[PDB]
C-alpha cells in the first residue's frame, strides 16, 4: 500500500496499493514470448563477448 | 538601451567567456598572419624565417 | 530559533555492531510508535551468471510462499495477524525483505525475517506457479514502457558484462529453472557476513541485538568451497539501440553517459546539476514560470509529455542522463534542448543557478527520509554500498562546498565530449542517429 | 588488436600447471618457498613432509651461521640437530 | 519479452581496448577520441595548406 | 597522466584550442613540406635547373 522501490533514483517511493503490493497484474494466462530473428546469423553471446583469437591454436 | 544586462549573472557570464573569446582571437590574428604572410610577426619566429 | 545545521545535527544517530557471523546490525531511534525492520543481501542481478539469470528474482518470488517451520500461508496468517506489511524488492545489486509493523511486536517479527532469510522451503508445485506467475508480470511489464527503456539502456550500455541482464531475466530461464539451480544461489549469495539487519523507528538497539543474537546467529558464514564470489568493473560502451514499433502513440527515449559509482564524491555535485535540470510531465501546475530551462522551454513549443533526469549507481560504475517521454513530431528538438542544457552546465553555469540546486537537493534529501521505510532503506543500502551510514549533517556539509566553478568542471568532466548510450521504445524515426547525437554533447563554441 | 595471446591457466600443462594450480591454493609441494612453524620444542617438533621415508634435513640452527647442519631424517621419532637443539619429525604423506 | 532482447557479440568490429568487458571504460577512451581527432586535425591542416 | 591522455586533454578537448592547433600546424607544415619539396625537386632534376647553373655565369 505504502511503498515501491523505482523511479530511476533507486529508491523506495510512494505507490498506490494495487502496484506495491501486487505487482504481478490480473490477467489470467501468459501468452507468448516471440522469439527474435536477426538478418545475418549473429554470435549474440551474454557470457565473455564469444571468443578472442586469430587464427587456427 | 541596452539596459537588461546590468546584473551579476551577466558579468558571470563574461568572465566565464573571457578565456574562450581570447582563444578564438588568438586564432584568428594566428590565422590571419598565417594567411596573409605578414612580415612583422612572421620574422619574430625562428624556423618560419627560412624563406627570407 | 533554530538554523538548518542546528537541525540537522539533531538528528539521532544511527547505531551499528557486527556479530560473530559478519551480519550487520543497525538502528535508528524515533518517537514512533511504529517500527520498520529489514533484510538487505548484496545479492542481485550482476551475481549470475547467464545460466541462472532469474534466480534472485525467483527466490524473492517463493520467499513469502512457505518456510520450514511455517508451511505455506500459516507464515502469511501470522503476519497478517499482527496487521503488519511485508514488502520486498531485488535490485541488480541489492535484494531487501522489509516489513513495517509496530515497535511492540518487534520480537515475533524478527524471528519471521529469520527464516525468511535462511528456512525457505522451496516446493516444487510453488516452482511452477510462481514460474507462471513470473511469466505473467514480465508480460505486465512489458507494457511499462519506462521499464522496457530501462532495461534496454542497461543492456546496451553493458554489453558483455554481468550487469546487461534483468533481474527477471529472459523468459527460458523462467521456463527451465530447477530446484537445485535455486539452491545453489541461495547457498552462495545469502550468506551472513553481506547481509545488513536494518531498523528504523521506536526501536531500542540492544533489544534488536538481543533478537539478531537469539534468531539469525549462524545464518550461513561458510563459502562451502572457499569461493568468494568478487564483483568485476564493467565496460561501458556508447551504443544505440532503437526499438520501433510506430502502433504506439509515445515514444520513450533514454540517453545516458558514465557516472563514477557510490563511493565517488563528486556524485553530490552531479545530483546538484540534475536539480538544475529536473523534473517536469504535463500536470504540473506551474505553467511557463518554471525555473528549469528545459522545463519552460518544452512547455513553451509544446514538446514533451514528460522528462526526468537520473544517477544511477552501482560498485564503481553507473549511468548518468535523462529520459523522456513526448510524441514522434517533437523528439529530435528535445534531444537538441536537452544537450544544449547540458552543454550550458558544461561552460556557462551561473551562482544562483547553483543555489537553486543546492536548495533542491538538501530539500530531497531531507523530505526523501520522511518516514521509517526509507530511513531503514537509507541505512540498509549505506552500510552494503558506502560501508557506513552517511549522516545527512555531512550530506549537507558536503552540497555546500559545491560552487559553480567545481560544478561546471566536474559536468565537463562527466558530459563534455562523451560518447553516450541511447535507448528508443515508440515512434522514434525523428530519433537521430547516433552520429548526431554524439556530435550535440560538444559545442563548436566550447 | 584482436585477443589472441592466451592466458597462461589455459596453457600451463604438466609440471607448469600443477605448480600454479597449487601455487594459487596457496600450498608449495615442489619446494619453492622456505617453509613455515619453526618449534624445536620437544612436544611440538618442525615439521617437515616426504615422499619417502629420509629426507636431508640442513640446520641453519643459530642466525647468521657459515655452516649449515646436514643430517638424514628418517621415519618415526623426532631427533635433533646433533650440535644445537632443533627437533625434526617426518611425515610421508606429500607425493 | 522485453528482457530476451540482449546485444550481439561485436567483437569483430570493435578497437582494441575496449574488447574485454571485465576492464573498465574511462580509461583509454581519451586515447581513442585523441586518435581520431588527430585524423580530422591532420585532415584540416592538409586542406588549408 | 599519459600521454595520449593529455594530448587529448589540453590540445583536442577545446574546439579553439583544436583550431590554434590546426593553424600553427598548418604554418608549420606549410614550411617544412616547402622544404621538403623543392628539395626533392631539384634533386631529381640535379644540374639541369637554372639555379643549378646559375653561379657559372655570374
Ligand atoms: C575538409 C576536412 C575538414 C572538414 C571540417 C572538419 O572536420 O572540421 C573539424 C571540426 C569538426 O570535425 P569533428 O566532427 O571531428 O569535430 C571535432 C570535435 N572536437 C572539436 C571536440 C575535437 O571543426 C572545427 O574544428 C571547426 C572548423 C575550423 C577548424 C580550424 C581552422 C583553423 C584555421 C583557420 C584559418
Ligand atoms: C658522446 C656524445 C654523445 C652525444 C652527442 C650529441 C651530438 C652528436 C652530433 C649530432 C649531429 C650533428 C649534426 C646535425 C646537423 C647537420 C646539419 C646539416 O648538415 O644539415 C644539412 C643536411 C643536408 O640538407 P638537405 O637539404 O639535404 O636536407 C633535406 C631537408 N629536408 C628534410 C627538408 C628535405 O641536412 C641534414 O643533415 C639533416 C639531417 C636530418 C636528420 C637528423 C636526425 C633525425 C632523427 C633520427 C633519429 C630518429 C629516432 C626515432
Ligand atoms: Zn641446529
Amino acid at each position: 500500500m505504502y511503498y515501491k522501490f523505482s523511479s530511476f533514483t533507486q529508491k523506495l517511493a510512494g505507490a498506490w496499493a494495487s502496484e506495491a503490493y501486487t505487482p504481478q497484474g490480473l490477467k489470467p494466462v501468459s501468452t507468448e514470448a516471440p522469439p527474435i530473428i536477426f538478418a545475418t546469423p549473429t554470435k549474440l553471446t551474454s557470457s565473455v563477448t564469444a571468443y578472442d583469437y586469430s587464427g587456427k591454436n | 538601451m541596452l539596459s537588461r544586462f546590468l546584473g551579476p549573472r551577466y558579468r558571470e557570464l563574461a568572465r566565464n567567456w573571457i578565456p574562450t573569446a581570447g582563444m578564438w582571437g588568438t586564432v584568428g590574428a594566428v590565422g590571419l598572419v598565417w594567411a596573409t604572410d605578414w612580415r612583422l610577426i612572421l620574422d619574430w619566429v625562428p624556423y618560419i624565417n627560412g624563406k627570407f | 530559533t533554530a538554523t538548518f545545521a542546528q537541525a540537522l545535527q539533531s538528528v539521532p544517530e544511527t547505531q551499528v555492531s557486527i556479530l560473530d557471523n559478519g551480519l550487520r546490525v543497525a538502528s535508528e531511534q524515533s518517537s514512533h510508535a511504529t517500527c520498520t525492520v529489514g533484510v538487505w543481501i548484496d545479492a542481485g542481478s550482476r551475481y549470475e551468471t547467464e545460466k541462472n539469470n532469474g534466480a534472485g528474482y525467483f527466490l524473492e518470488h517463493l520467499a513469502f510462499k512457505g518456510t520450514k517451520n511455517r508451511p505455506g500461508n500459516a507464515l502469511e496468517k501470522e503476519v497478517e495477524s499482527i496487521g503488519a506489511h511485508l514488502n520486498a524488492y531485488s535490485t541488480r545489486e541489492h535484494t531487501a525483505y522489509l516489513i513495517k509493523a509496530l515497535s511492540k511486536d518487534l520480537p515475533k517479527v524478527v524471528e519471521l525475517l529469520a527464516d525468511i532469510v535462511q528456512n525457505s522451503s522451496l516446493e516444487d508445485s510453488q516452482i511452477e506457479k510462481e514460474r507462471d506467475v513470473i511469466l505473467r508480470e514480465m508480460q505486465e511489464n512489458d507494457a511499462s514502457m519506462q521499464n522496457v527503456v530501462f532495461d534496454y539502456l542497461h543492456a546496451t550500455a553493458f554489453q558483455g558484462t554481468p550487469l546487461a541482464q534483468a533481474v527477471e531475466g529472459p523468459s527460458e530461464n523462467v521456463r527451465r529453472l530447477s530446484r537445485t539451480d535455486l539452491t545453489d544461489y541461495l547457498n552462495r549469495h545469502y550468506k551472513a557476513p553481506r547481509m545488513v539487519l536494518a531498523a528504523a523507528g521506536g526501536v531500542e538497539h540492544q533489544q534488536l541485538l538481543d533478537l539478531a543474537q537469539k534468531h539469525l546467529s549462524s545464518v550461513s558464514r561458510v563459502y562451502e568451497e572457499d569461493a568468494v564470489p568478487g564483483l568485476t568493473p564493467c565496460r561501458f560502451t556508447g551504443s544505440e539501440i532503437r526499438h520501433r514499433d510506430d502502433a504506439l502513440p509515445l515514444a520513450h527515449v533514454a540517453i545516458a553517459v558514465e557516472g563514477p559509482g557510490w563511493a565517488n564524491p563528486d556524485n553530490v555535485t552531479l545530483q546538484v546539476a540534475n536539480a538544475i535540470i529536473g523534473h517536469y510531465d504535463c500536470t504540473y501546475g506551474g505553467g511557463v514560470h518554471l525555473s528549469s530551462p528545459l522545463a519552460s522551454v518544452a512547455v513553451a513549443n509544446k514538446l514533451c509529455q514528460s522528462f526526468q533526469t537520473f544517477n544511477i549507481s552501482y560498485s564503481d560504475t553507473g549511468l548518468l542522463g535523462a529520459h523522456f517521454v513526448c510524441d514522434a513530431m517533437s523528439i529530435d528538438d528535445m534531444v537538441f534542448f536537452l544537450q544544449g542544457q547540458w552543454m550550458r552546465l558544461c561552460t556557462s553555469a551561473t551562482e544562483s543557478e547553483v543555489t537553486r540546486g543546492k536548495n533542491i537537493l538538501r530539500n530531497a534529501l531531507v523530505s526523501h527520509l520522511d518516514g521509517t521505510t526509507p530511513v531503514c532503506e537509507d541505512i540498509g543500502r549505506s552500510l552494503l554500498t558506502y560501508g557506513r551510514r552517511i549522516p545527512l549533517a555531512e550530506w549537507e556539509s558536503r552540497i555546500q562546498e559545491v560552487d559553480a566553478q567545481m560544478l561546471r568542471d566536474i559536468c565537463s568532466k562527466y558530459f563534455y565530449d562523451q560518447c553516450p548510450a541511447v535507448a528508443g521504445y515508440g515512434p522514434i524515426e525523428q530519433l537521430p542517429d547516433y552520429n548526431r547525437i554524439r556530435s550535440g554533447m560538444f559545442w563548436l563554441r566550447f | 588488436s584482436g585477443g589472441g595471446v592466451p592466458t597462461d591457466e589455459e596453457q600451463a600443462t604438466g609440471l607448469e600447471r600443477e605448480i600454479m594450480i597449487a601455487a594459487q591454493k596457496g600450498l608449495d609441494p615442489y619446494n619453492m618457498l622456505p617453509p613455515k612453524a619453526a618449534s624445536g620444542t620437544k612436544e611440538d617438533p618442525n615439521l617437515v613432509p616426504s615422499i619417502s621415508n629420509k629426507r636431508i634435513v640442513g640446520c641453519i640452527c643459530e642466525e647468521d651461521n657459515c655452516t649449515v647442519i646436514w643430517f638424514w631424517l628418517h621415519k618415526g621419532e623426532s631427533q635433533r640437530c646433533p650440535n644445537c637443539g632443533t627437533h625434526y619429525k617426518l611425515v610421508p604423506h606429500q607425493m | 519479452s522485453h528482457t530476451d532482447v540482449k546485444v550481439p557479440d561485436f567483437s569483430d568490429y570493435r578497437r582494441a581496448e575496449v574488447l574485454d568487458s571485465t576492464k573498465s571504460s574511462k580509461e583509454s577512451s581519451e586515447a581513442r577520441k585523441g586518435f581520431s581527432y588527430l585524423v580530422t586535425a591532420t585532415t584540416t591542416v592538409g586542406v588549408a595548406y | 597522466p599519459t600521454i595520449p591522455s593529455r594530448l587529448y586533454s589540453l590540445l583536442f578537448r577545446r574546439t579553439s584550442t583544436f583550431a590554434l592547433t590546426i593553424a600553427v600546424g598548418a604554418l608549420f607544415f606549410e614550411r617544412a613540406f616547402d622544404q621538403g619539396a623543392d628539395a626533392i625537386y631539384e634533386h631529381i632534376n640535379e644540374g639541369k635547373l637554372w639555379k643549378h647553373i646559375k653561379h657559372k655565369y655570374e
